[PDB]
């Protein structure tokens, strides 16, 4: 209803408004979240705690990034008015780590707070992409960023391969063993360097290098705040999921498995060292989705049947306007989705509290905007100068609002 | 070298300036952002700014003439094209009033790997 | 540049040495390192002679 | 340099055919080796041209050459090439180059070609 | 997390913007250098500029 009289029934245009990306923002205090709830619940269907989509389920697609976890309540109703809530925590979150590109993996195994020594890089790389191959033959063309399966602790073990005094083949493992594919099966032991034959019996070529890197490395594949990456395959829950199973993960965030129209991600236990990889997996998965799903589509000259809805609450962590090299995978991916997926059905809802602090590259595409009361004058004049119509009536009221 | 410009923008207080200030006439429309505004103003000839005013004040179809070629600046109205210009774009509203569709969910990751990737 | 990344060298390695039991040993670590030894490491650094005698390896 | 199986390479022009296995360092007389000023440095490098080549969203810029038959594509067809973009080969009086699905990232390279030519 | 701040200065005009922006409660006794108290107005809220010319004359 509107502010100034309280009988009149205030409408907008809604294939306006949700189809096109928006920007909510504001301060402490002013019930951003309590707009937001309200706004969610008045396009999914929830009035007076009860769901009016009762006999039939609503195509409602909303895709929530919660890292406070304060918004669980806001959907979450008693069972007997069956509107269901896929609630992704950190526990139950499965993302496995073989659909994960390049510069993922790198910062996730190899990054660390030293300078990298010579020739670790690379080995890593060759590893991941042998290991890649050998476990499926199928696949024709296998890169290091192929999404395929691969065990990490088979890799481990190819980079556990440090204490090599055979050759700068010459293996010491029975007698001259050749085939180095066994490396993945088992950590192999070898001989001293007291010894020599008919070739050479010198330490290896990465002999002595690696010592550093495998400690960082297997403390990483037993870490337990980064379970949800099914890191340690040795369990059999971790290696039931493989390339056949990229179904059934994708399935998990659009809510297909229990036919839920909301799909919180509770990003609340995943670190801070890891979550710009997570943004960033999920974004790229929705947007490859979404973009295979409409090619598909013009076959039959149709468009996008499902689209989706991604809001992005407290946004001003992993799409800084200015930072360091953290948040860099899920900055690109946040652009991804919002310079394009207008035409490819994906509607994004930036909701920060300090819109002075968020990147411009993804605030700039936003074509309607919900802002609260704000304290901070140079928040105000960003606002207003973003705001496509402020003609001396939107640039005065910004902080008078209650 | 028989090439000139002629610019499209909703917002030309981004568009770079070493672009927009080589231009010599000009088809103003309604706009409603002060920066826009005054960017406006700005380029613009002394012979027209002041019935620049008029800029937030264009209806529907309407808008403002002012360069060399028009012997002075007037507002014109433009007729309708024909065949008329529609972008394909989907509008999420309607597509959400429908009950849940499955989309079988199995081609579009068949149309991840292209054909083995 | 190259004192910054020797003091960061030589303060991980001392907190490592004196402390085995954590396992993520970072420059931010509150563990206990200590600067006589880190001053001594400069000082061995900046007073090293490597020796290149042909046949064993230069250390 | 120097190959794993010995053979010393006179010409480096023989990278351009294949990748080719070198040797590994030794710090000995009988077979000292000394890492080249260029090693190991692209990396990084490498692995982002590896990931631009096998991108397959890209295609318009026909960079998987290796496996393709995109090398059909002498310097000879620059003359169809050019005239493609202006319509001269249908005789099309409006050259319209729409650019929705080009990735974001690749859009400003592909404006600036066009312009250029 | 269970923190809070109730800066202190002679000098607003000194202290970084960082943190008296985010100040959302003022306690202002006399200013009398036009530096400070022109920062001080062009922070606080709109419904106190008004009344915020007292700060020159409070004693």
């Amino acid at each position: 209803n509107l502010a100034q009289n309280e009988e009149v029934s205030f409408t907008l245009d809604g294939d306006k408004f949700f189809s096109k990306h928006v920007a909510v923002v504001g301060s402490t205090g002013s019930g951003k979240s309590c707009a937001v709830a309200k706004i969610l619940q008045n396009v999914v269907g929830i009035n007076d705690a009860r769901n009016i989509n009762k006999s039939d389920k609503k195509n409602s697609h909303i895709i929530i990034f919660d890292i406070h976890s304060e918004y669980k309540s806001a959907f979450e109703i008693d069972k007997n008015e069956d509107f269901n809530l896929n609630y992704l925590d950190v526990e139950k979150l499965k993302l496995p780590y073989w659909l994960m590109n390049s510069e993922e993996l790198e910062t996730l195994f190899i990054e660390s707070n030293e300078q990298n020594s010579h020739n670790q890089v690379s080995q890593f790389k060759r590893a991941v992409v042998l290991n890649k191959e050998k476990y499926n033959p199928e696949f024709k063309k296998i890169t290091y960023d192929s999404p395929v399966y691969f065990n990490i602790n088979e890799v481990f073990n190819y980079i556990y391969n440090l204490n090599e005094e055979v050759i700068n083949p010459k293996l010491s493992n029975g007698e001259l063993v050749e085939n180095r594919q066994i490396y993945f099966n088992e950590k192999l032991e070898f001989t001293s360097s007291n010894t020599s034959k008919a070739t050479k019996a010198s330490n290896g070529p990465f002999n002595g290098e690696f010592n550093r890197f495998l400690s960082r490395f297997e403390t990483k594949l037993t870490d337990k705040r980064l379970e949800f990456l099914l890191l340690n395959q040795d369990v059999e829950e971790n290696s039931k999921y493989r390339t056949e199973h990229f179904e059934d993960i994708l399935k998990q965030f659009m809510g297909y498995l229990d036919r839920s129209n909301v799909s919180i991600i509770d990003l609340s236990g995943i670190p801070f060292e890891v979550l710009s990889i997570t943004i960033s997996l999920i974004s790229r998965l929705i947007f490859d989705f979404a973009f295979h799903y409409s090619k598909l589509q013009h076959q039959k000259d149709e468009l996008n049947d499902i689209p989706f809805m991604i809001v992005c609450e407290e946004a001003h962590n992993y799409i800084p306007r200015t930072g360091g090299i953290e948040f860099k995978a899920a900055k690109k991916s946040i652009e991804r989705i919002a310079k394009e997926g207008r035409k490819y059905g994906l509607s994004l809802m930036v909701v920060s509290q300090r819109p002075s602090e968020v990147s411009d590259t993804i605030l700039s595409q936003c074509n309607n905007f919900i802002n609260l009361r704000l304290t901070n004058i140079n928040d105000q004049n960003y606002i207003k100068n973003l705001l496509p119509d402020n003609s001396r009536s939107i640039s005065e009221i910004l902080p008078t609002l209650g | 070298y028989g090439l000139s410009l002629m610019v499209v923008s909703q917002r030309p207080s981004e568009v770079s300036d070493t672009i927009l200030s080589q231009c010599n006439n000009f088809i103003n429309l309604r706009l409603t952002n002060i920066n826009d505004q005054n960017y406006i103003k700005n380029l613009l000839p002394d012979n027209s700014r002041s019935i620049s005013e008029i800029l937030p004040t264009l209806g529907a179809g309407e808008c403002l003439v002012v360069g060399d070629s028009t012997p002075i600046p007037s507002i014109v109205k433009l007729e309708l094209p024909n065949p008329e210009p529609r972008s394909q774009s989907i509008k999420f509203h309607k597509k959400w009033s429908e009950s849940w569709r499955t989309p079988s969910f199995e081609e579009v990751i068949m149309r991840w790997r292209k054909e083995n990737g | 540049h190259n004192q910054v990344s020797q003091f960061k060298r030589a303060v991980v390695l001392n907190k490592e040495k004196y402390n085995p039991e954590f396992k993520k040993i970072t420059y931010d670590s509150p563990v206990y390192f200590n600067i006589n030894e880190v001053f001594n490491y400069i000082y061995n650094l900046n007073e090293e002679v490597i020796n290149k005698i042909e046949g064993e390896p230069s250390l």
